[PDB]
């Protein structure tokens, strides 16, 4: 079949892709060094940094949230079994480090079929880490969007427009605001996120990025992971 | 993973222009530094320049503004330009990426980078005002071919063909104020030389 | 720019020495110093970063330290892998530079050159004066080649093999470079080495 020297192409990817509209994204998918960046300008924009959030008091609470995951702030909704058919490529977990889950029958299975089968599934049910599998995912829309599942994200407290929901590591905002606490995905601090093959077409505006080599520790035991930051 | 494929070179005349791409393959071009260093042959070690992962470029004021690193983000490609050649660029040239910053989350501070991890093969850069020319060879106790004047440097000897199979000593070539490449291959009867590039054996 | 000195250019060691080298900078350079391997034909291989951090997949022999304008590298228990030339790198400041590398090689009991000269084909002075010059299996690689018609500056090239794996030798080529050749009749070729105590001469004459 298609070969590109790997990552992608196995019977357990879900290779459900319509490019109707011809916005090039099977480029993407078929090569990590493809990306598509416009537009960016706009959207980080709306992407804001952390200072400009309220500070965060009292006790830390879970919640549950939108369209773009874009921003390093964006409240992931918590991960669930997604239908084989509504996903095109790889999907990338988040243990911190970057894993992949393919696709599965109704009850954990393997199965081979790119997606195929109506009974395919992509479990991603998700209990945040040591005990547990990972803490967020993300994959692409059949339509070529990006998507995120992950959680639950983190209440920190706070009063005003400007209050905040930390999915990621956000200490100076609230003390107990800590990635093994509060990371919903691949945001390991609100300037960072986990560096995998599929990133620059899962997060095309990180493309600038400079990878670097991370330490971070999570339930007191240590991960070691390159992750691209700016 | 991550691997530079190197795509060599033609001969070159000086005041020409050298144009050397590197592909990475493994992965992708985003968010490392690149860099283009230089050994000239025998000699050591010459830093042209980098590239950052925003595009911004520095150089080796050495190549009086003559050098220009670049990124094809389309095609996964690394690219060196050098104009207004000269013999005295004559080298092997080698694509590097920089080794990963460090990063600390909370300091969000790291060391700028300058270490070279991944390094590509190298590929040899001939540059001489020269016309290709082909080999001129020439010839007690208890003999050799002296093959002169070539224009490429890739070439061969074999004493009796195959017979020179151990106990022999080939020797490396040199060039002279002719600018034509001259080399000794000794033997401890006839040889035969495999100068391909000029058809000439 | 800031020079980077090495000492020593070449070192002669064996399996298990500990080896020792320094790299020195014109300027101080903080930790900002790498240690890089060649050999011959290859590109070089990262060893040392930040002049202690030692880079993934290279072995434990090899240590760093130093800081300011001095620094070295050193090989615990030299293994058959461990024989190259070695660079040192700043990363203080730009032009990032390098310095001129020290090559560890094998060694083996002194031996002597088998000198053999030969003499300019007359096809050659029909078509150029050109004598070549012969040393063979000779360590250590610190040799000298003269050249005296009856001394000879500006006319002689010399080359020099890598050191062979089976012998742990090298060994050498000189040429010399038509009136002037029918000038003058006798012309000799005189090495100077180690194992040498007699230092040789070898001559001919048209
Ligand atoms: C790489 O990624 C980019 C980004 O993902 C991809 O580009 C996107 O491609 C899609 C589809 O291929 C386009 O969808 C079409 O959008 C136009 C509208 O375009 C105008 O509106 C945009 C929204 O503007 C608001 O928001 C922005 C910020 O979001 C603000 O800045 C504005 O102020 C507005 O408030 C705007 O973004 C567009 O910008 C365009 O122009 C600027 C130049 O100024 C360029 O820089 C931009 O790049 C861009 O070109 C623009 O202003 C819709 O009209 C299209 O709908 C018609 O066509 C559909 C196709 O099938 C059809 O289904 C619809 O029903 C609809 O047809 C109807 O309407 C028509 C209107 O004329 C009628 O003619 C027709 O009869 C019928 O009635 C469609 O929705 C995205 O715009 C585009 N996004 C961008 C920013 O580029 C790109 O494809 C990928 N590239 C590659 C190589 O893959
Ligand atoms: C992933 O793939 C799937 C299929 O594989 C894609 O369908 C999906 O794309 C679609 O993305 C759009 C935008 O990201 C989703 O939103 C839709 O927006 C339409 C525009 O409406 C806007 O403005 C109106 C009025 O101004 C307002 O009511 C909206 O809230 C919005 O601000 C809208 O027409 C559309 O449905 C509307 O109409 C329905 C009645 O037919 C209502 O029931 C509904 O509540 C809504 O008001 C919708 O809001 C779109 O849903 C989404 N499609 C699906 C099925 O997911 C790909 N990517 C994403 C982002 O998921
Ligand atoms: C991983 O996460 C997903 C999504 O959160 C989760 O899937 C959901 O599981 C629930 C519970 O099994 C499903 O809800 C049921 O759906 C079936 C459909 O046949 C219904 O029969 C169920 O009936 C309920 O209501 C009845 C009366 O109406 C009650 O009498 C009965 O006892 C039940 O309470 C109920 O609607 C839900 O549909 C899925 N949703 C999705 C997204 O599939 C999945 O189970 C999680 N996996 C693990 C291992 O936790
Ligand atoms: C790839 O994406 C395109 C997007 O254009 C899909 O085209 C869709 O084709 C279906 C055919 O069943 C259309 O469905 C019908 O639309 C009308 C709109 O009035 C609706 O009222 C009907 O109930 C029915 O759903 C659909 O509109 C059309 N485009 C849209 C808006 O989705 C195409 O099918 C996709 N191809 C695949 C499945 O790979
Ligand atoms: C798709 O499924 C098949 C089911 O067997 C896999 O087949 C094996 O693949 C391995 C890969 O090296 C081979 O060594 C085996 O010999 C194959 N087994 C036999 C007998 O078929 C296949 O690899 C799967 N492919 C992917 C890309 O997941
Ligand atoms: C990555 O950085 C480059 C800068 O080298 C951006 O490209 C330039 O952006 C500026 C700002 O509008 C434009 O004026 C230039 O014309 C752009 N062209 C280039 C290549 O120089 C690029 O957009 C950045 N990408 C992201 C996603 O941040
Ligand atoms: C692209 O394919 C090539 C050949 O199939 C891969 O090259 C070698 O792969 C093996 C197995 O992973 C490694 O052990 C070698 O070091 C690779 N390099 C050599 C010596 O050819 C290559 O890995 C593939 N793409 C990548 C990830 O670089
Ligand atoms: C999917 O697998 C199940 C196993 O029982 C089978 O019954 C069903 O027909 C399969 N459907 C497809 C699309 O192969
Ligand atoms: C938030 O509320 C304040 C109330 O003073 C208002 O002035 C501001 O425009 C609102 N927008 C922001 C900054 O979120």
């Amino acid at each position: 079949l298609i070969n590109t020297n790997g990552s992608w192409h196995i019977n357990r990817t879900a290779l459900n892709c319509n490019d109707s509209l011809h916005t090039g994204f099977l480029a993407a998918l078929f090569y990590t060094h493809k990306f598509n960046a416009s537009g960016c300008p706009e959207r980080m924009a709306h992407c804001r940094p952390i200072d400009e959030f309220a500070q965060g008091w009292g006790p830390i609470t879970y919640a549950e949230g939108d369209q773009r995951p874009y921003c390093w702030h964006y409240a992931p909704r918590q991960c669930g079994t997604i239908p084989a058919s509504q996903v095109c490529g790889p999907v990338y977990c988040f243990t911190p480090s970057p894993v992949v889950v393919g696709t599965t029958d109704r009850f954990g299975a393997p199965t081979y079929t790119w997606g195929e089968n109506e009974t395919d599934v992509l479990i991603l049910n998700n209990t945040r880490p040591p005990q547990g599998n990972w803490f967020g995912c993300t994959w692409m829309n059949s339509t070529g969007f990006t998507k995120t599942c992950g959680g639950p994200p983190c209440n920190i407290g706070g009063v005003g427009n400007n209050t905040l929901t930390c999915p990621t590591d956000c200490f100076r905002k609230h003390p107990e605001a800590t990635y093994t606490k509060c990371g919903s995905g691949p945001w390991l601090t609100p300037r960072c996120l986990v560096d995998y093959p599929y990133r620059l077409w899962h997060y095309p505006c990180t493309v600038n990025f400079t990878i670097f080599k991370v330490r971070m520790y999570v339930g007191g035991v240590e991960h070691r992971l390159n992750a691209a930051c700016n | 993973q991550v691997q530079l494929q190197q795509w060599g070179a033609g001969l070159l005349k000086p005041s020409e222009s050298l144009s050397l791409t590197c592909v990475v393959y493994g992965g992708s071009f985003s968010g490392y530094y690149w860099s283009w260093i230089r050994q000239p042959p025998g000699k050591g070690l010459e830093w042209i320049g980098e590239i950052n992962p925003t595009g911004s470029t520095n150089y080796n004021p050495s190549l009086n503004s003559r050098v220009t690193i670049s990124v094809d983000r389309s095609k996964n490609h690394l690219s060196l330009k050098l104009s207004s050649v000269t013999a005295a660029d004559t080298a092997v040239y080698f694509c590097a990426r920089f080794l990963p910053p460090d990063y600390d989350l909370l300091t969000d501070y790291f060391d700028p980078p300058g270490a070279f991890d991944i390094w590509g093969q190298g590929t040899m850069v001939t540059v001489s005002s020269a016309s290709t020319k082909g080999p001129s060879v020439f010839p007690s106790g208890g003999l050799g071919c002296l093959v002169k004047d070539y224009f490429p440097e890739p070439v061969t000897v074999s004493w009796n063909s195959g017979a020179l199979t151990s106990g022999v000593h080939t020797f490396p070539a040199v060039l002279q104020s002719s600018g034509l490449y001259s080399l000794s291959s000794v033997v401890t009867y006839i040889c035969n030389v495999n100068h391909k590039p000029s058809n000439t054996k | 720019d800031i020079h980077m000195t090495q000492s020593p250019f070449s070192l002669s060691a064996s399996v298990g020495d500990r080896v020792t080298i320094t790299c020195r900078a014109s300027q101080s350079i903080s930790g900002w110093l790498a240690w890089y391997q060649q050999k011959v034909g290859n590109a070089p291989k990262l060893l040392i970063y930040k002049a202690s951090s030692l880079e993934s997949g290279v072995p434990s022999r090899f240590s760093g330290s130093g800081s300011g304008t001095e620094f070295t590298l050193s090989i615990s228990s030299l293994q058959p892998d461990d024989f190259a030339t070695y660079y040192c790198q700043q990363y203080n400041s730009y032009p990032f530079t390098f310095g001129p590398g020290t090559k560890v090689d094998m060694k083996r009991t002194v031996a002597a050159p088998s000198v053999f000269i030969f003499p300019p084909s007359d096809e050659q002075l029909k078509s150029t004066a050109s004598v070549v010059c012969l040393l063979n299996n000779f360590y250590p690689r610190e040799a000298k080649v003269q050249w005296k018609v009856d001394l000879q500056s500006g006319n002689s090239q010399e080359s020099v093999t890598e050191q062979d794996s089976k012998d742990s030798t090298y060994s050498l080529s000189s040429t010399l470079t038509k009136a002037d050749y029918e000038k003058h009749k006798v012309y000799a070729c005189e090495v100077t080495h180690q194992g040498l105590s007699s230092p040789v001469t070898k001559s001919f004459n048209r």
